[PDB]
DNA sequence: TGTATGCAAATAAGG
DNA sequence: ACCTTATTTGCATAC
């Protein structure tokens, strides 16, 4: 269950929701 | 705001890749052809999607934006390990798990690999060790 | 067939 | 050179 490999931290996808949320 | 421009940007660029008839990998690969730096599919993808980070969109937009102006007009290969190699590998590292030099590279020389790719292999073990706690 | 993505190999920078 | 922590990046494969 649990992710195994490396993630990308803060994609720009999650930083432009971040953003437009406040 | 950037990130706006970073979203806008991946947006036009998908258009003119798919107006073109692109697939991704074929732009990346185009990429290395005119600009000596090819890409995978892979990445055109995460590009596309925003999917990475932002330091890493600034470094390939000026890239990319070098053939979506033309079409509006250095690292080693990744190295496959056989899954009965990956095993030796990992039975290896569970009694362990931090080998010496000298051990990496008598793994290599018995492996029939690299030095370097054995050591990074060990390296990247240890920190998945710690990542999938 | 082409795209998305899990897993992880390779690289970046500090010590 | 070769560890560390952090991150970029691509096989391989499931959609």
């Amino acid at each position: 269950r649990v992710y195994q490999g490396v993630r990308v931290k803060h994609t720009v996808k999650d930083l432009l929701a971040e953003k437009r949320s406040g | 705001s950037d990130l706006e421009e970073l979203e806008k940007f991946a947006k036009t660029f998908k258009q003119r890749r798919i107006k073109l008839g692109f697939t991704q990998g074929d732009v990346g690969l185009a990429m290395g052809k005119l600009y000596g730096n090819d890409f995978s599919q892979t990445t055109i993808s995460r590009f596309e999607a925003l999917n990475l980070s932002f330091k890493n969109m600034c470094k390939l937009k000026p890239l990319l934006e070098k053939w979506l102006n033309d079409a509006e007009s250095k690292r080693k290969k990744r190295t496959s390990i056989e899954t009965n190699i990956r095993l030796t590998l990992e039975k290896r590292f569970q009694d362990n798990p931090k080998p010496s030099s000298e051990e990496i590279s008598m793994i290599a020389e018995q492996l029939s690999m690299e030095k370097e790719v054995v050591r990074v292999w060990f390296c990247n073990r240890r920190q998945k060790e710690k990542r999938i706690n």
